[PDB]
């Protein structure tokens, strides 16, 4: 009745018309309202093959968030390959809202409902929907924030675990709150995040046990990022329109897997000059706004990179990636694929 | 016009380091990773590392070079860089940079493809302790041990010069038929050396003068060696 | 990891024949991670085939690739004169390291031709400087495989010689090899017989070119 196909999608959102928040402003003209009667039909005895890493829905969402960021966060100075653009840079309200991705006529979206589905291969419990769930376009590195959780066990996602040049997406089944704050007042860009070290090390031990199931019970070792921009060597994210940069060596402490029960406090910094995650160059913004800048986020996933050359070695090394924001949408679009009727 | 321009050739002492730049032009620099590959004399290409220029600028290096090689990228100036430290004699090669989709984007008509399609012009890195030295030309004289049925072989030994290259001609260019100028081999002394030979009729050994003309532009040395039967 | 093997070392065909080059993958990679390259001296490597069987724009249609995942083949339908070069396969994505294969040299077919072997004693001008170089010339031979053995008073020399081969001549499709045996003036004056033993497909018996100091 159907076959796999690629086509242009459209977005739907619950963006209010009079909101000044910039995800709303963009979605009011780039998306339609949400269907109040979502219809999901379960396919009896149907097996479909999914591939979250070769999914065109991710390319289309990436092109949306790029468009959404060009309209919203225009920097004072843009530096993109020998073109200096000086511009106005007004502070904005920036809180991501969920974006639904819907399919046009003649096509439909197949959703995978296997609780243990890792992202590739067959899916036993498939249903048919017209739109995806509400996916917030949260742009971050190292830690996936504010996403969905796995329904049963922790899920390790990768196009090929044997290929060390492929990103690993860890999908947690228990959220760990991260509470970041720029205190109100010597250094206006000094900030910090707070994580329950008891809840985090308990989850971090579980992801190492899950990685051991994929690497012949070898010793799992974590190490900090080996190089690159500060956007990838640090937990990078944006809060209240301010670009944060947090050091996460305390978050991947191998010895904690015992003074580990306390509160982990990551030293952060707000930077005006950033490397755009679009990969297009440098961008300078205005100094941070006054007052307490605070964001409380759910840690729902970890982006990892594995060091190769562990053939005869009895251990595996893992480092936090990675500056490919298309992996962020894959962490939510993995169970979806578009087919033509 | 898609193009990549590298910095010029360099000569470095053993133990020193070298940094090579790679400037992109004619395409969108953020859209492609950049690899570094070298080719040494008489050896296949060796992949040194790649730079994820569009995904944070991180780099992955070859295991045999980790700790010695370093790569990075600047997007605003569309330049990739490579630095190799503790240079040894084995590091003498032509170093190349190349762009690659590396499966990051589904480019139209090609998919999530992998392939270094555009390469820089190459940078010659010569690791040696020697300084600019002119060649000493020695004769390869023809004789009974150099004759075989009407034809005779003679030549010149262009030994102990640095650096490359030397150009060798015979009789000011009037003699080309039968000439074989061999590629120079970097001796253990750090100085290059090659031979240029030519086959001529044995009857002409007593009537025709054979002079090899050696020019070494780096040292500004020009030698004309008359080769006589021994 | 992945270990790449290419066979044969030298593939010898006439201009116009079909060429088939083998590239073996030890552990076997994804078909999207096997590329082919052409290399001519003085030029950067040229991407001919990406993803096992695809051609980038500007690559002639006679170049064709195929592979199962662990065994790969590059096909040249009709060999043009500019196609005689070295061809490497590469692990383009399934690394790292993104290893290149050892390479296969495609040279021009020819009837077997034995080398003209010449030996050159060291000059007196060089002998006065303290070094002695004995040159042995293998002239105009085919195929490329040639074995040169230096013997000083019937003693097999090993690590004191260097070989240099010219590119295949475009007219007669032959090769030329030079072998230089370097010795100090002291060691040279101690020994009498200096020989050059050549082994080639065109010679029924190994030819020895020798002289006495
Ligand atoms: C978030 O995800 C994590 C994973 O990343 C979850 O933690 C996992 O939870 C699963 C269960 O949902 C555990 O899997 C089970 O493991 C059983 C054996 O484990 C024992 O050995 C391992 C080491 O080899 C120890 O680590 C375990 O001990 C620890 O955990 C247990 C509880 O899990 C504690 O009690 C201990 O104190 C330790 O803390 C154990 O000693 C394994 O038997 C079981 O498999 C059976 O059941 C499953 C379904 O659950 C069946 O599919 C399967 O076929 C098996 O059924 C067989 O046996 C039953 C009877 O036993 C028969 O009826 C059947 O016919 C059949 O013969 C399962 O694999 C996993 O170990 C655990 N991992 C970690 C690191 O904690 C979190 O719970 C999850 N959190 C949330 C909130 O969702
Ligand atoms: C992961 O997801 C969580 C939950 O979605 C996010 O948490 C949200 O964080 C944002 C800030 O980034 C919070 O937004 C803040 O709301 C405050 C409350 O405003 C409401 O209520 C007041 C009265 O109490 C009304 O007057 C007002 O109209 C609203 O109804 C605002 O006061 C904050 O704005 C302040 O600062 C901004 C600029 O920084 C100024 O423009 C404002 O004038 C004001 O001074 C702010 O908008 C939001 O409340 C949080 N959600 C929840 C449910 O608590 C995480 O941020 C998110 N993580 C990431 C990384 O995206
Ligand atoms: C995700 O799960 C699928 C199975 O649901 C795994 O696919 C298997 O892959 C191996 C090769 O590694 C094949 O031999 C099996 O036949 C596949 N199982 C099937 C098709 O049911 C896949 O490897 C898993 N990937 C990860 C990253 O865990
Ligand atoms: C199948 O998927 C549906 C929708 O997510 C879910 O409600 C149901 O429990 C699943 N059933 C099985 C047997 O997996
Ligand atoms: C955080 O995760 C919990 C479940 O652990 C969920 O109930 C809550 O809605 C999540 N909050 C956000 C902002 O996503
Ligand atoms: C976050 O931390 C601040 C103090 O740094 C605290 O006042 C606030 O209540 C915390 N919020 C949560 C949700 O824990
Ligand atoms: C992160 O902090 C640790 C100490 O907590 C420090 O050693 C490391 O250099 C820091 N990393 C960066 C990128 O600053
Ligand atoms: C790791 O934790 C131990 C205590 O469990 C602490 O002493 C050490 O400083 C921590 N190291 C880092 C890098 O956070
Ligand atoms: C994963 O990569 C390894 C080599 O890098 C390869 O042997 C294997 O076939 C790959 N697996 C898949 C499913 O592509």
């Amino acid at each position: 009745v159907w076959k796999d196909a690629d086509t242009t999608l459209f977005c739907a959102s619950d963006a209010k018309a009079h909101e000044t928040e910039c995800h709303n402003v963009w979605a009011t003209h780039a998306c339609v309202p949400t269907d109040p009667n979502p219809q999901e039909i379960h396919l009896e005895n149907v097996t479909e093959n999914f591939n979250m890493w070769k999914n065109n829905m991710v390319e289309q969402m990436q092109e949306d968030v790029i468009s959404l960021w060009d309209q919203c966060l225009q920097p004072c100075v843009k530096l993109t390959g020998g073109s200096v653009i000086k511009q106005a840079c007004p502070k904005i309200s920036f809180d991501p809202i969920p974006i639904h991705y819907c399919t046009p006529a003649g096509y439909v979206i197949l959703k995978c409902n296997d609780k243990n589905f890792n992202g590739t291969g067959p899916c036993k419990n498939v249903s048919s929907v017209q739109c995806t769930h509400g996916i917030k376009p949260v742009v971050s590195t190292q830690l996936l924030l504010n996403g969905s959780l796995a329904e049963e066990e922790i899920i390790i996602r990768s196009e090929n675990l044997t290929n060390n040049a492929k990103t690993i997406i860890v999908h947690l089944n228990k959220s760990v709150e991260i509470n970041c704050t720029r205190p109100s007042n010597g250094d206006i860009r000094k900030a910090y995040c707070e994580i329950n070290g008891t809840k985090w090390n308990k989850v971090l031990k579980q992801v190492t046990e899950k990685l051991k199931e994929h690497f012949n019970n070898k010793t799992i070792i974590f190490q900090p990022p080996s190089g690159g921009d500060l956007e990838i060597t640090m937990h990078h994210f944006n809060c209240r329109g301010e670009f944060f940069y947090c050091n996460t060596t305390q978050l991947f402490n191998n010895t904690c897997i015992k003074g580990c029960n306390g509160t982990i406090t990551l030293p952060c910094k707000i930077k005006q000059i950033i490397n755009m995650w679009q990969g297009t160059g440098q961008a300078m913004y205005a100094p941070p706004i006054d007052g307490k800048i605070n964001c409380v986020s759910n840690i729902t996933g970890i982006l990892l990179t594995r060091d190769g050359g562990a053939n005869n070695t009895s251990n595996e090394t893992f480092r936090p990636g990675g500056g490919n924001i298309k992996d962020n949408w894959r962490s939510e679009l993995y169970k979806y694929k578009v087919v033509q009727i | 016009q898609v193009r990549l321009v590298q910095s010029g050739g360099q000569v470095r002492k053993p133990g020193a380091s070298v940094t090579i730049s790679c400037e992109a032009d004619g395409y969108e620099f953020p859209d492609y990773y950049i690899h570094w590959v070298r080719l040494a004399r008489g050896r296949g290409p060796e992949w040194l590392g790649l730079i994820k220029v569009g995904h944070g600028g991180g780099a992955m290096y070859a295991p045999s070079l980790q700790g010695r090689i370093s790569m990075s990228r600047d997007i605003h100036t569309t330049t990739a860089y490579m630095t190799l430290q503790r240079l040894t004699h084995d590091d003498t090669a032509t170093y190349y940079c190349s762009r690659d989709n590396f499966g990051t984007r589904p480019v139209p008509g090609r998919g999530y493809y992998y392939g270094m399609d555009v390469w820089g012009q190459g940078t010659a890195i010569i690791v040696s302790s020697a300084s600019t030295k002119g060649p000493s030309v020695f004769p390869l004289a023809p004789s009974s041990k150099s004759t075989s049925g009407g034809t005779a072989a003679l030549g010149c030994l262009v030994k102990d010069y640095f650096p490359e290259p030397v150009t060798v001609s015979w009789n000011s260019g009037a003699l080309t038929s039968g000439v074989h100028t061999f590629p120079a081999v970097l001796q253990s002394s750090g100085l290059y050396s090659l031979s240029s030979v030519v086959t001529v009729p044995s009857s002409s050994l007593g009537t025709q003068t054979y002079i090899c003309n050696v020019n070494h532009k780096p040292s500004n040395t020009k030698v004309d060696k008359r080769v006589e039967p021994k | 990891e992945i270990v790449l093997t290419q066979s044969p070392g030298i593939l010898s065909l006439a201009p116009g024949e079909r060429a088939s080059l083998s590239c073996r993958a030890s552990y076997g990679l994804d078909t999207s991670h096997l590329a082919w390259f052409q290399h001519k001296p003085g030029r950067p490597p040229r991407l001919l085939i990406y993803g096992t069987s695809s051609r980038p724009p500007g690559v002639p249609d006679r170049f064709r690739g195929s592979g199962s995942g662990t065994d790969f083949t590059l096909t040249i339908t009709k060999l043009e004169p500019e196609d005689f070069a070295v061809y490497y396969c590469q692990n383009s994505g399934g690394g790292t390291p993104l290893i290149f294969g050892p390479g296969t040299k495609v040279d021009i077919k020819r009837t077997v031709a034995a080398p003209s072997v010449f030996i050159f004693p060291p000059s007196d001008e060089q002998l006065k400087s303290g070094t002695a170089s004995v040159v042995c010339l293998l002239n105009n031979f085919y195929p490329r495989e040639a074995k040169v053995q230096w013997k000083v008073d019937n003693a097999l020399q090993s690590g004191n010689s260097q070989e240099s081969v010219t590119e295949q001549d475009s007219k007669d499709s032959t090769y030329s090899l030079s072998s230089t045996l370097t010795l100090s003036k002291a060691d040279y004056e101690k020994h009498k017989v200096y020989a050059c033993e050549v082994t080639h497909q065109g010679l029924s018996s190994p030819v020895t070119k020798s002289f006495n100091r």
